[PDB]
């Protein structure tokens, strides 16, 4: 914060192994794909300051979202399709089935 | 440590009596002081208590207005005054102090008042 | 008095920045715990709360006095004036001591220099719960601690013979779980700063299915048995059976949604999402079976006559066999 | 006004046998029941302060047992100086004592 | 509310109430932020706990609370009774209108399920059965019994009309009697407890 | 009516007494409940005579909005 780039200097101790324990992280919804260590300098109206950046690329799993969200919608779409096998006589059945698929 | 009471009293029914209880070995502003009565061959009866550090006094409902308990801090004495005593409160009057688990650990020596003619 | 003289003489020329035997040998610290309660084990954040009386004891040759009294029993006033180890809990997400009404710490110094330091802590520790077999699962998830700055060559920890003591175990906040036992462990862990002696306490918990039963297993089974009654309804009332099917699928979806919210948003299938998924498949299967029945009654009645009579005996046996294999396979683990 | 009922009202007993006195409260008195001993023509002496705590100077044969409403005082090897009255008194509220129990020798 | 001394054993620091124990913990008159309970009184005690470091004086205070039923009545007990009545009113419709009574029964079951879900989310996640759980279970049993009984009545139509008529006339009056006796026994055993 | 009652009651604390909003919701609930009971009564005597059924229907169509408006006016005049 206070010290500019001509007063202090940042770097990673090891430069590839400075951040450990990232491959052991167990996220319940994501999964760490990659991580990067970056060294640069930023410029604000008060001077130039060193900056390090530790970035993690997370990827969201699909195992939960399929069964919890995509399967109901597909089954409601099939349960909306099923009215075509119903004859044109039974109007009440197809109307109730279609409108309640819309309601679901 | 020790509580010393006064001698026995022989009074006439309709007068007032004043009993004293002098404490030796402690300051009475640290505990409560209790007055208990005991009739011949019966159980104890609590008259009232006084908080000497404050002056707050509480009495038994069957003794409110009859008895009055005061304290003298300068000489470490607790006083019990009975206003108009009839021909049935001829008992022994004990002076006690509160103890560890709110018990009466130290008692006096008893003052046996007697009312007759 | 004389205790003032002892306390003032112990702190003369004393440096609380240096551990005892700073260049001689590591300090041996004996640790004890007393678990007041193990709080709610919520699986959402993968954590659990615990309340303990953490006690440490070690030897400090600078706090050695000669007197006729054997032990000085003090407040937390002198805790910040002598050397105190920097014990910290490695698996805690949040941890705080207690400060009401006065800092809940205790210091006791003995005649030979043995210091005992106890303090009350409420820790919100984390333990990753492998939520397979849920809710018929068993866990053993830890509370670990070690020194922060002093490696193995400077501070060594060691349990006593009466290390961890639980209280009554009935006044604890374990709703869905049940305490069954514990075990202590010591190890050495590699860290960027050095080797640290780490001590772990594993509490073994088993989930009591008394809440998930009347929460999810009873209503889902009730919705399945409800879906069963559609077969006993006359096959001519078409809106009746359609209404039965759509209301049962709706209610099963609602029950699955309200049932998923207990455990976190994990990506694998559990033993509870398997149950509600099989029930949802059962309801959908009943509905599509009625659909094919209504389609086939117009084409050929000879094939559609015995469909309902087959379903009335095929659905309960399939559900009972599924329940049998499911309950044995998930209660054997 | 919490009333303490003590039982029995009068008893006799020989030397060297266990004896038990009981005190029952109408209302709740937590552990603030005390047992006093009074020999004839003397002031009462505190035996048991609180429920199950012996006073300083009391032999190890007196012991009390407490509850919310039911209280007992048990003596073990009884000698010949326990021929006296024993009162139970509560201190949860303004103090009230029991009726008393007269131990005798026979 | 147990409090005592940390770091000071019984031979060093003892606690005691400053006034009479019945008059030491004093609750104010307007001092009640309770919405769901009702403070009945206080209760103090004093004792000794034996810890790993010595004996400590512990002063205990119990506040006695009684839960107010006015919320749970309107939340659960009035919807359960009204939903049971809505299930039982189906027995008065004729046996020739089968989709009507079918959707009656199944939507009554739907109401019971959403009721049980909304009523279970108030109480914490205990691992046993409370009185409200037993009430919801018996009401669900009554509603489900009504629907299965209707299914039986409908199944017995077009083959044995007299048997269906007999069992619908018997179950038109047997259900309120059993529900009323259950209500009487439940409220009697859980109000006098 | 049950859904509207359950989604809105959960907002405020679990107070025992009956609020004004609770009074209105129970009024609306008893009204829709009695509407269903009147339909049930119409269906009960539907096979026997259509005259009484039609009479109850045209009586309901005239006497339900007036009683509802009476309750509504009593509510908005007593609670203001
Ligand atoms: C960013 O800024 C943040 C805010 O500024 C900052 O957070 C602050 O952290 C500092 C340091 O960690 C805290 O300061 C310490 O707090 C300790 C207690 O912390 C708990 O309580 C505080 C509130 O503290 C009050 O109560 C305690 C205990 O009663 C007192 O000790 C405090 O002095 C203070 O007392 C007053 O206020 C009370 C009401 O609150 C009144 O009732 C009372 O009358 C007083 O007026 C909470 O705020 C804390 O919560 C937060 O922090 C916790 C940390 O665990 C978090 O987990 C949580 O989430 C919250 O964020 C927490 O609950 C104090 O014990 C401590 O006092 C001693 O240590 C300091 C430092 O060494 C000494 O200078 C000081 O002299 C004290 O030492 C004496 O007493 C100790 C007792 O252990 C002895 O060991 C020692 O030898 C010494 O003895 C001598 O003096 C005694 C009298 O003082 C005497 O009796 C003895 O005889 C002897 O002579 C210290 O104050 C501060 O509270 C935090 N502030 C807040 C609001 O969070 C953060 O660190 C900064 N971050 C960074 C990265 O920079
Ligand atoms: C996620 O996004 C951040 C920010 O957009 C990414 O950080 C970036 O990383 C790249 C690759 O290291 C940097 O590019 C490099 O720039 C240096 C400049 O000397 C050049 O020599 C290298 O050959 C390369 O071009 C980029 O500057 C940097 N951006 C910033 C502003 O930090 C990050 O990589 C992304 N993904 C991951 C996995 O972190
Ligand atoms: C806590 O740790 C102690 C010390 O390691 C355990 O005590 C040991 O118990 C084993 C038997 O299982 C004995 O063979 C050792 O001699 C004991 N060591 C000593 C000196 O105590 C204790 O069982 C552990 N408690 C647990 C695991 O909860």
């Amino acid at each position: 914060y206070g010290y500019t780039t001509d007063d202090i200097e940042f770097y990673w101790r090891g430069d590839d192994n400075a951040v450990t324990g990232v491959t052991k992280i167990e996220l319940p919804q994501f999964s760490i794909v990659d991580y990067k260590l970056i060294t640069k300098k930023v410029v604000f109206s008060t001077g130039s300051y060193p900056r390090l950046s530790l970035s993690f690329k997370l990827k969201r799993n699909i195992g939960y979202f399929i069964l919890q969200t995509y399967m109901p919608s597909i089954l409601i779409t099939i349960l909306s399709w099923v009215s075509f096998w119903i004859n044109y006589d039974a109007s009440a059945a197809r109307v109730a089935l279609g409108i309640t698929t819309v309601l679901t | 440590v020790q509580l010393q009471q006064s001698g026995a009293e022989l009074v006439k029914p309709g007068a007032s009596v004043k009993l004293s209880c002098t404490a030796s070995g402690f300051n009475i502003k640290d505990t409560y002081m209790y007055w208990v009565k005991q009739r011949p061959e019966q159980g104890l009866e609590w008259i009232g208590r006084i908080d000497p550090a404050n002056g707050d006094t509480k009495y038994d409902p069957k003794f409110q207005g009859k008895a009055t308990i005061t304290t003298d801090t300068f000489s470490n004495t607790a006083y019990l005054q009975l206003s108009s005593l009839t021909s049935e409160d001829t008992a022994v009057y004990y002076c006690a102090r509160k103890g560890l688990r709110w018990a009466m650990d130290y008692w006096g020596q008893g003052t046996s008042v007697t009312v007759s003619t | 008095g004389d205790v003032t003289v002892i306390l003032n003489n112990l702190l003369e020329g004393y440096d609380n920045k240096l551990r005892p035997d700073i260049g001689v040998k590591p300090t041996l610290i004996h640790t004890d715990m007393y678990v007041n309660s193990i709080g709610p084990v919520n699986a959402i954040n993968m954590e659990y709360t615990i309340d303990i009386f953490f006690a440490q004891t070690w030897y400090d040759r600078r706090l050695k006095f000669n007197s006729t009294i054997k032990v000085l029993r003090l407040n937390s006033n002198m805790v910040g004036k002598i050397w105190i180890p920097d014990t910290f809990f490695r698996n805690s997400k949040k941890a705080d001591a207690h400060w009401i009404t006065t800092p809940n710490r205790m210091l006791r110094i003995w005649n030979d220099g043995r210091v005992l330091y106890t303090l009350r802590l409420t820790i919100d520790a984390e333990c990753q719960l492998q939520l397979h077999n849920f809710p018929m699962d068993e866990h053993s998830c830890p509370l670990e601690f070690s020194s922060y700055g002093y490696p193995r060559e400077e501070i060594v920890y060691q349990w006593k013979r009466s290390s961890v003591e639980v209280g009554d175990t009935r006044s604890w906040r374990l709703y869905q779980f049940s305490f069954v036992g514990l075990r202590n462990t010591t190890e050495v862990v590699k860290t960027t700063s050095g080797d640290y002696v780490v001590m772990s306490v594993y509490f073994d918990l088993s989930r009591r299915m008394g809440y998930f039963t009347i929460q999810t297993y009873i209503p889902c089974t009730l919705i399945v048995v409800l879906s069963w009654v559609s077969f006993w309804i006359n096959k001519d009332a078409v809106p009746a059976r359609t209404s039965l099917g759509i209301t049962t699928v709706l209610t099963m979806t609602t029950l699955s949604t309200i049932a998923r919210k207990s455990l976190p948003k994990v990506s694998y299938v559990t033993a509870m999402d398997l149950f509600v998924s099989v029930c949802f498949i059962f309801v959908f299967s009943a509905l599509v079976e009625y659909g094919t029945l209504h389609y086939f009654v117009s084409s050929q009645p000879a094939r559609a006559a015995k469909m309902d009579s087959y379903a009335r005996i095929f659905f309960p046996t399939a559900f009972c066999l599924f329940n049998l294999v499911y309950w044995v396979s998930y209660l054997y683990l | 006004n919490i009333v303490m009922t003590q039982s029995p009202k009068s008893m006799s007993m020989s030397v060297g046998e266990r004896v038990t006195l009981s005190c029952k409260a109408s209302e709740y008195v937590g552990t603030y029941v005390s047992w006093y001993q009074q020999k004839p023509e003397q002031s009462p002496k505190l035996l048991i302060y609180g429920a199950s705590n012996r006073y300083t100077g009391v032999p190890d044969r007196f012991t009390g047992s407490g509850s919310a409403t039911d209280f007992t005082l048990t003596i073990g090897s009884v000698q010949a100086e326990d021929l006296a009255d024993y009162h139970c008194g509560q201190s949860y509220s303004y103090p009230t004592f029991g009726a008393g129990t007269k131990l005798e020798l026979k | 509310l147990k409090f005592g001394s940390y770091a000071y054993t019984r031979a060093e620091v003892v606690y005691e109430w400053t006034r009479e124990p019945a008059r030491s913990v004093v609750v104010a008159e307007d001092g009640s932020r309770l919405n769901q309970y009702d403070l009945l009184g206080q209760t103090v005690d004093s004792g000794i706990v034996q810890s790993s470091t010595g004996e400590y004086v512990v002063m205990t205070t119990h506040f006695h609370l009684k839960r107010k039923i006015g919320y749970f009545v309107i939340q659960t007990y009035l919807p359960c009774i009204m939903t049971v009545i809505l299930s039982q009113v189906s027995f008065w419709l004729n046996r020739e209108s089968v989709p009507a009574r079918t959707v009656f029964g199944v939507t009554t079951v739907l109401t019971m399920t959403t009721l049980s879900i909304s009523a279970r989310n108030s109480l914490p996640k205990v691992a046993y059965a409370t009185a409200m759980d037993w009430f919801i279970a018996v009401c669900y049993a009554f509603v489900f019994s009504a629907l299965i009984e209707f299914a039986t009545v409908n199944y017995f139509t077009k083959s044995q009309p007299a048997r269906a008529a007999k069992i619908d006339r018997l179950s038109r009056i047997a259900f309120p009697l059993l529900f009323g006796i259950f209500n009487l026994v439940y409220w009697a055993t859980y109000l006098n407890r | 009516m049950t859904t509207i009652n359950t989604h809105l009651r959960e907002t405020l604390p679990k107070i025992p007494y009956v609020k004004a909003i609770d009074m209105y919701l129970m009024g609306c609930f008893v009204f829709v409940f009695m509407a269903l009971l009147e339909y049930a009564l119409v269906n009960y005597i539907f096979f026997s005579q259509p005259a009484r059924a039609a009479a109850i229907d045209r009586w309901s169509r005239i006497f339900f909005p007036v009683v509802f408006s009476f309750f509504n006016i009593v509510y908005w005049l007593y609670y203001v």
